[PDB]
């Protein structure tokens, strides 16, 4: 998972 | 927004779609090439082909089961198609890619057209 | 095997598989949650969550057009997985993690329940 | 494109  | 995203999430969605293809699941399609019949998932050929977007867009033509393609297309270069379509991955050969780069252009798959473009000029 | 692969290609796929669903366009089935209805494109639920898996490949349920949802089960919880399923893009917040993690251990969708336990692991 |  990222921070977009 | 502040939304997070998941980076394998399209990759692993497009592997289950081709898990999907592979098993004949929820294909809603046949495509005739030359007498060569590829079942598929008319979703799929949509988001990967300006000519299937405006067939299956078709207030007509969205209800068929069976599309027959232009007798011109090669079924093999079809085949390679739609295997990248499902997977990201194309099969560009020597041998091949003309009927790749000829089916790309009617499918109207404007990334292959490029790719094998710029693969015709680089052997001139 | 020698293939070549365009890296954007499983993004663009679901980018335009999320245009469909917007427009409506294709969908064939419609999840009912709490008297909340939700249509959606069976492949893109099978690819996504283990539970429509398991349901669009029963013999019987596949030629379903409706399914209801267990009334436990939330209509923003279920919302923003279908966003993510589309999207690739949670919507978590503080005020909707324990929804969103009940509803995605329902549908089988393990990295979401996955980065649910996580952020409420770092809250403790 | 890139060599997978
Ligand atoms: O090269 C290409 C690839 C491609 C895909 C599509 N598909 C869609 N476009 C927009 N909204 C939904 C969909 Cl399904 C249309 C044109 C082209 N041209
Ligand atoms: O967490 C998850 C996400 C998920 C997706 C699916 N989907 C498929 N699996 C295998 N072949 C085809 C498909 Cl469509 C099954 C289980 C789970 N569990
Ligand atoms: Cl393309
Ligand atoms: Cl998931």
């Amino acid at each position: 998972w990222v921070i977009p | 927004d502040s939304c997070i995203q998941f980076t394998r999430h399209a990759s692993d969605v497009l592997l289950n779609l081709n898990r999907l293809r592979s098993r004949d699941i929820l294909t809603d399609v046949v495509i005739v090439v030359s007498r060569e019949q590829f079942r598929a998932h008319k979703t799929v050929l949509m988001a990967c082909s300006g000519l299937f977007y405006s067939i299956f867009t078709d207030q007509l033509k969205c209800n068929l089961s069976v599309i027959n393609l232009d007798p011109e297309i090669n079924p093999e270069g079809f085949c390679i198609l739609l295997d990248f379509m499902y997977t990201s991955r194309l099969n560009l050969r020597e041998g091949n890619i003309m009927a790749v780069m000829a089916t790309a252009m009617y499918l109207q798959m404007e990334h292959v057209v490029d790719t094998c473009r710029k693969f015709i000029k680089a052997s001139e």
